RNA sequence: UUUACUUAUUCAAUGAAGCGGAGCUGGAAUUCAUUUUCCACGUUCUAGCAUUCAAGGUCCCAUUCGGGGCUGAUCCGGGUU
RNA sequence: UAGAACUGGUACGGACAAGGGGAAUCUGACUGUCUAAUUAAAACAUAGCAUUGCGAUGGUCAGAAAGUGAUGUUGACGCAA
RNA sequence: AAUCCGGUUAAGAUUCCGGAACCUGGAUAUGGAUUCUUCACGGUAACGUAACUGAAUGUGGAGACGUCGGCGCGAGCCCUGGGAGGAGUUAUCUUUUCUUCUUAACAGCUUAUCACCCCGGAAUUGGUUUAUCCGGAGAUGGGGUCUUAUGGCUGGAAGAGG
């Protein structure tokens, strides 16, 4: 009867996300002349921590082409750079790590991250702790971009997208066993309201669909259609298959 | 405190360097060494530009 | 290698070590070579560069690091530049400099 | 507020047309260890602060207050 | 003296936890709070702060890198690669 | 093999005229009696000429055209030499040791340095001595 | 601080005292007192070692 | 058949800043008559600097101390991309 | 802080303050949390392990509707179930 | 952005009274300082001096900050000595037992770890912390510069309070 947990949370009273200790959006530069037909040297000021990100930031600092300022953009830190390095932004820029290029300006094989999807929005792809697309093919009918996502899909975009050279700094993050619930505590209330984790068979059938009974016991079938109305899709979604996987690893 | 900086004089405020009172003279040291420098070698990237580019 | 040449300019000619004592002997004009290491900042680099295009002294940059470069000239600290103020028995003046 | 130190400085601030009241003031405080002798303290009130100077010798005290301008108030002790 | 017999760091945790977990934050734990090689001074003064985050204590560089080393395996040969391929483009 | 010769010009990187351009104008390796270090006495400028630009008018040309010179001992460590030369034998035979204490003859060599800066910056020879080290 | 002063009274010099500091570090004397007669036994070798 | 469309519609970004086409100098390029084509078309050791409708060149004002025009910074089309 | 005599109707942490301990089994690993007004538990939580969906003109969810919103100052070492 | 002490009331005071300050805002005159080297000098330096043009615009700092452990230092309380006043005890003993001996904001001079500058050059490795860090990217050493939360002296101020 009652509306159920993941009902609750998209309304957005409690669930939102804790953003006070974050620095801002980790965007790159908005694409304008002086990159994508030249290149543009800033500096990486300050790499700093951000609060709820895995990976650390980089405070990269740029002249205004147009008026004189300093407009200081926040990258997400690729990993090996330093304060004081150099920053070279553009079309024409060289490949070295940490900067940044159209995917039309790299060979096939090159290890890049924070990439688009679009080109001009800002960095979308694979900017987590520690991962990285390989740019695997070129393909000059319609200037695409073949990349190797880090699930390993493959995905066509295009090469005027953007991109800057090199794993993300912060990686190897989640080897550490993280041994008392104190750290998933300290963890999650710097990203959002979801723990703990109260399983939906301990509640009653008010609560969740997975609740009530004189066992805890799942009840039926816990894999859940694709078409279900929102409310129902309490447990596994749409699952193909199930089970403890088999078998060696890099697949077909 | 930083109203207080406004009651008293300028000599208090400032040591008399060029870049006094808001970096320091280390800093100062190396923004002239830098500057000094990369702006002789710029000299030396119009030279190889008149050798090179004449005698190709 | 350049090793074996050094230690045998540091055990029969004279030398000094360190950034300020390279530019008092270079000022003085008394520096034969400064030999820069590999890890040093770039804007020393270029400075002690810059007063070997004035004082008309060699510069051999040695390849690796200030810890390297102090093992190999027979001390423990580490040493980012070398200044030989007169070779011995060693001829390092005059090969390949 | 200040001490001042200097005599001359004080006889240019007794002429100095706004100081309107001053007065003197007497102690008794001991040199080294030996022997207690008389001290003076001349007051200027300035329109902000109060100029004072500390006098240990009656020989320079007793012609000093000679030397005061006659249009003062002096509040004497 | 060494005054654990095995377990070291770990035995801040105590008796808890299970025995591969603590020793899984041991192996960790003795990368994290190591003290590495600057790559520009050459003093061994690298320390972290703050995960990501690699300063060193003198020199004031401050190098990003992997979470609980400096450069983790998985990175360390990304540049080996972007070694290989600033190559073809001249020789 | 010796590079900081009486015509050098160097440029200042502590003190005071940090960011300045002076020339030797006499060095002393070995020191002096005071100073028990290679310092050497120099000679720069301390506010630059202004870009004046052909629309000046001639009297708001001659106000830009002021050049306000200094003396100075200085550390050979606080000095950059460089490639640059500057002719100095006009004031050569003012600034001293003797120049110094009773400043009163400082300004005298005021006078003289600030005369001989004009008349190389009219007929503008040394271009680069007299423009501002932008750092 | 007796080393201190012991080494700034020219009674003992600076190698003896890196050596006698970095044992005082560690236990090695139990009191001041104790640490003065060792200072005597190793002068006193150092005298029959001339 | 889905192909080729921008003007509808939909998304995205930017204080709608350089888009499209053409030319210039270089140069790959081989000429099968003369250019049939295509690339480029101001910055890479360095935690410095970069602002006063821009200095210069050129034409004016009526020479005042100053101010205007063109070029420096290629034209064309007004579809921000 | 340690030791020594000597002495006290063998009393002496003299009042106060202030662990009962052991051999086992069932059970939940643990610190934690809850039925405030009958249940504090072996229940819930947890780290750990595993599974499923989803590459944003997306996945989960909200909104009567929107040129609307929550995760998202997010990107698979991620969000969600 | 800027305040304190002492006193006062049947009941109010960092608010009233007296004494002594400070800040903001806006007027302004007088000295001082600057100038014919027209917009300051000194010091190698770190930086100092009562002052010592400076717009548009840009950058930088302050406001700006986690908890825990010892370590140093000050403030207030505590313990305690000598001396100068009062109260109590006293059959005997007790140079005895209790109580007073204070000093504000603000101002002037001076004063500190850390940091920094010069001279000089280190392995017979050396300095040093309670805690092992630091040094040819230049220590130990000799001589200096700075911050002033703090302390002292003096003024406020003994004319107040006890």
């Amino acid at each position: 009867g009652r509306v159920i947990r993941n009902q609750r949370k998209g309304a957005g009273s409690i669930f939102t996300s804790h953003t006070r200790l974050r620095q801002g959006a980790a965007k790159l530069r908005t694409l304008d002349y002086a990159e994508r037909h030249g290149y543009i040297r800033g500096i990486v000021k300050q790499i700093v921590h951000d609060s709820g990100r895995g990976a650390p930031l980089a405070k990269v600092v740029f002249r205004d082409p147009y008026k004189y300022r300093l407009r200081e953009e926040i990258f997400i830190a690729n990993e090996g750079v330093h304060t004081g390095q150099f920053i070279y932004a553009g079309k024409k820029a060289s490949l070295n790590v940490g900067n940044v290029l159209p995917l039309g300006s790299v060979p096939e094989g090159t290890i890049v991250s924070n990439v688009e999807e679009k080109p001009g929005d800002r960095g979308a792809l694979a900017r987590a702790s520690g991962n990285y697309v390989i740019i695997i093919g070129h393909n000059p009918d319609e200037n695409k971009t073949r990349v190797r996502l880090p699930s390993g899909a493959k995905k066509v975009i295009s090469s005027d997208a953007r991109g800057v050279i090199g794993v993300i700094a912060g990686g190897g993050r989640v080897d550490k066993p993280l041994l008392k619930a104190g750290r998933a505590f300290h963890k999650y209330r710097l990203k959002r309201n979801s723990w703990p984790k109260t399983r939906g068979v301990a509640m009653n059938p008010v609560d969740h669909p997975h609740g009530g009974g004189n066992h805890q016991h799942i009840g039926k079938a816990s894999t859940i259609s694709r078409g279900a109305v929102s409310g129902q899709k309490a447990g596994l979604i749409a699952a193909r298959r199930t089970g403890l996987l088999r078998g060696s690893q890099k697949t077909q | 405190r930083p109203r207080q900086y406004a009651t008293v004089s300028k000599t208090h405020k400032t040591v008399s360097r060029a870049y006094g009172g808001s970096r320091c003279a280390n800093c100062v040291k190396e923004r002239i060494i830098r500057a000094f420098l990369i702006e002789e070698q710029k000299i030396v990237k119009k030279v190889v530009k008149e050798q090179t580019e004449a005698a190709k | 290698s350049i090793n074996q040449k050094l230690a045998l300019v540091i055990k029969s000619g004279k030398y000094t070590l360190g950034y300020k004592s390279t530019v008092k002997s270079l000022r003085q004009g008394k520096s034969k070579l400064i030999i820069i290491a590999a890890n040093t900042p770039v804007l020393r680099k270029s400075e002690l560069e810059y007063y070997a295009m004035l004082s008309k002294t060699k510069v051999y940059y040695f390849q690796g690091g200030n810890n390297e470069l102090g093992t190999a000239v027979g001390k423990l600290f580490r040493v980012g530049v070398v200044s030989i103020l007169e070779a011995g028995d060693s001829d390092i003046l005059t090969t390949l400099a | 507020a200040r001490e001042i130190t200097d005599i001359k400085q004080f006889l240019e601030l007794t002429r100095r047309a706004d100081v309107k009241t001053a007065t003197v003031k007497i102690n008794k405080k001991l040199n080294k260890a030996g022997k207690p002798f008389r001290q003076t303290k001349f007051k200027v009130r300035g329109s902000s602060s109060l100029y004072t100077l500390v006098i240990n010798d009656a020989g320079k005290a007793k012609k000093l207050i000679q030397s005061l301008p006659p249009t003062l108030k002096v509040n004497r002790l | 003296a060494k005054r654990t017999k095995k377990v070291g760091i770990t035995g801040k945790y105590g008796v808890r936890y299970g025995s591969s977990l603590r020793r899984q934050v041991k192996k960790l734990e003795i990368q994290q709070h190591a003290r590495y090689d600057c790559s520009f001074c050459g003093k061994k003064t690298v320390k972290r702060g703050a995960a990501g985050i690699w300063t060193c204590s003198c020199c004031k560089k401050t190098v990003a890198g992997g979470a609980y080393t400096v450069s983790t395996a998985a990175a360390a040969t990304v540049r080996s690669t972007i070694r290989r391929l600033r190559e073809m483009v001249e020789a | 093999a010796k590079f900081l010769k009486a015509g050098k010009v160097a440029v200042v990187v502590r003190g005071r005229y940090a960011g300045k351009k002076v020339v030797i104008v006499k060095p002393h390796d070995e020191g002096s009696k005071s100073h028990p270090f290679g310092h050497a006495l120099v000679a720069g400028i301390e506010r630059y000429p202004l870009k004046v630009t052909k629309k000046h008018g001639a009297k708001k040309v001659a106000k830009r055209t002021k050049i306000k010179p200094f003396i100075k001992v200085v550390n050979y460590n606080h000095l950059l030499p460089t490639r640059y030369t500057l002719d100095v034998e006009a004031f050569k035979s003012v600034v001293s040791t003797e120049t110094f204490e009773q400043p009163s003859q400082r300004e005298e060599a005021k006078k003289v340095v600030k005369k001989a800066f004009e008349e190389r910056h009219q007929a503008g020879k040394n271009q680069w001595f007299f423009s501002k080290l932008r750092f | 601080r007796l080393l201190a002063k012991y080494r700034d009274a020219g009674k003992i010099d600076k190698h003896l005292y890196h050596v006698l500091y970095k044992e005082s570090k560690g236990n090695a004397f139990k009191h001041k007192r104790a640490l003065v007669e060792h200072i005597i036994q190793a002068k006193a070798d150092a005298q029959r070692e001339k």
